[PDB]
């Protein structure tokens, strides 16, 4: 169910118990069930709730990203608030073992936590995500000074500040394919980043050529400007999946 | 690292949050 093999692991199965947990109230056999003392248990979920928002904390202002600096506030409220109601239903089974509301609110309380903890994790995702595409998009930029290129000085200059860019990008995808759960997606961005990658030594030669047509002054000039387009193209169009497929 | 201890302290919320739910659900 979701995107990530991490994400999977630790949201899975507490979803699918709590999703139990909410067929058996609706269906009304939480209602007289007897409960037992669930002081410890929910201090612990404090505990551990309490340990996540310090830490979620400690990346909002470490981080650059903006869009996680907003979007985790709203959700370190939302597994706090929740924590209330687990805490505070705890207090009212302890007086009255058979009150209703306070089964309301384990069961609001443990969604809360789930719908919170779920926001965080996939904020977090997203402004890893976001960190590879700075890094694509950074790369298609670079690709459209290629054109800029037309003496063997600019030449050394353009390729030694691409082999870099290059090799980071296919580390993070690299990384980044491993963690995914869509296989079909692993398979488009592995085959986008090979194609990427097998073009750069192909784009480098046409380089070379566009150099050696326009010292030369012959009439090989328009065939090595189309060859270094059109590889240029192809490159940016692979980037361009890879961006797509990663936000998906 | 930062990213490994903002997932733990995820994970350690889903395990208490599960040990709860257990918890209340025992029959």
């Amino acid at each position: 169910v979701f995107h990530t093999r991490t994400i999977e692991s630790i949201l899975e199965p507490v979803a699918q118990q709590i999703s139990h947990l909410v067929i058996m109230h609706e269906e009304g056999e939480v209602d007289g069930k007897a409960i037992p003392d669930l002081t410890a248990p929910v201090a612990a979920v404090q505990a551990a709730v309490s340990n996540l928002v310090r830490v979620g904390k400690e990346t909002v202002q470490t981080t650059e990203d903006q869009i996680l600096k907003r979007d985790m506030p709203p959700a370190f409220i939302k597994v706090e608030n929740a924590c209330t109601k687990l805490v505070q239903a705890a207090q009212m089974l302890q007086s009255d073992p058979y009150s209703v509301p306070a089964r309301d609110y384990l069961i609001d309380g443990s969604r809360g936590i789930l719908s919170g903890t779920s926001d965080l994790l996939l904020t977090f995702d997203e402004a890893e995500v976001r960190k590879i595409i700075r890094v694509c998009k950074g790369i298609l930029e670079y690709l459209t000074v290629a054109e800029v290129v037309e003496t063997m000085e600019d030449l050394v200059t353009y390729t030694k500040n691409l082999g870099p860019g290059m090799t980071k990008m296919a580390k993070m995808i690299d990384e980044r394919q491993q963690e995914l759960t869509h296989q079909e997606h692993r398979v488009m961005l592995v085959n986008s980043m090979n194609t990427v990658k097998e073009l750069l030594p192909v784009l480098i030669s046409a380089m070379k050529i566009f150099v050696t047509t326009k010292n030369s002054k012959n009439q090989g000039i328009e065939e090595a400007l189309k060859n270094r387009n059109f590889t240029v193209e192809k490159m940016s169009a692979e980037i361009n999946e890879i961006i797509r497929v990663l936000q998906l | 690292t930062a990213k490994r201890q903002f997932v733990q302290s995820a994970k350690e919320v889903a395990n208490s949050t599960a040990n709860l739910v257990k918890t209340i659900k025992a029959l």
